[PDB]
């Protein structure tokens, strides 16, 4: 995933 | 939520949490949503693009609370998940970011209003507040850059809406913003939408009629100096959601 910020919720990054 | 206030659906009864199901049972929150009719719920695509699977997903009508139940709540499968075909992300910038999902319970029925659940209006056609309009977001979102939990009560604030000028500054956003998103900040930075809030509300008093203005969708950091929450301009997207309803 990424905590990134809004735009990353529920996000695939391996 | 940075900052803002803990509220009650009963003051955001429109509110849809979303959450997705995991292989073993676990379950996880996603995003908001905001309920347009009974059988309707309107989100963000970036929440759903990974995971485009329509069984993964629980819809919550009337529910203040991330983990425990609210009276009145009701629960909801997806029966259809449309994202928007020319949705894409730019390193910070999300496009088309829009998305239904057509709610269904268990017995095959749609939202019952109650004093906890009631829809949204959507804006008409080009017709946005004035820039400098106090709009208000609900989310279960972050709290803080360092939470690694969402609240376990639901949360609200308001924002100023920022005019596409200032926006495109090149301190804010420059040309990334585009016409079709809407930014809205806090002229201090103290309150903002954050990571968790996405898919969620932006209504404002538009003539007396409380309207779904924008749909939370990016902006770099939470409640950072010169850097507002970005929006789904809604009224953009009026003909793509009578289509697609
Ligand atoms: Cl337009």
């Amino acid at each position: 995933g990424x905590a990134l910020g809004r735009g990353c919720e529920n996000h695939r990054c391996l | 939520i940075i900052g803002g206030e803990f509220t009650t659906i009963e003051n955001q009864p429109w509110f849809a949490a979303i959450y997705r199901r995991h292989r073993g049972g676990s379950v996880t929150y996603v995003c908001g949503g905001s309920l347009i009719s009974p059988c309707w719920v309107i989100s963000a695509t970036h929440c759903f693009i990974d995971y485009p699977k329509k069984e993964d997903y629980i819809v919550y009508l009337g529910r203040s609370r991330l983990n425990s139940n609210t009276q009145g709540e009701m629960k909801f499968e997806v029966e259809n998940l449309i994202l928007h075909k020319d949705y894409s992300a730019d390193t910070l910038a999300h496009h088309n970011d829009i998305a239904l999902l057509k709610i269904r319970s268990k017995e095959g029925r749609c939202a019952q209003p109650s004093r906890t659940i009631q829809t949204i209006a959507l804006p008409s056609m080009y017709n946005d507040p004035q820039f400098g309009t106090s709009c208000e977001i609900t989310g279960f979102g972050k709290e803080q850059s360092t939470d690694y939990l969402y609240p376990e009560q639901l949360k609200m604030t308001v924002v100023k809406l920022i005019s596409h000028r200032e926006c495109q500054q090149p301190h804010y956003y420059g040309s990334e913003v585009t016409t079709k998103m809407l930014c809205a900040a806090d002229p201090q930075w103290k309150t903002d939408s954050c990571q968790g809030d996405s898919g969620g509300p932006l209504v404002c008093s538009l003539q007396g009629r409380m309207t779904l203005t924008g749909i939370v969708s990016w902006g770099r950091g939470c409640a950072l100096k010169d850097k507002p929450g970005v929006y789904t301009r809604v009224s953009h997207f009026l003909p793509w959601i009578r289509s697609h309803t």
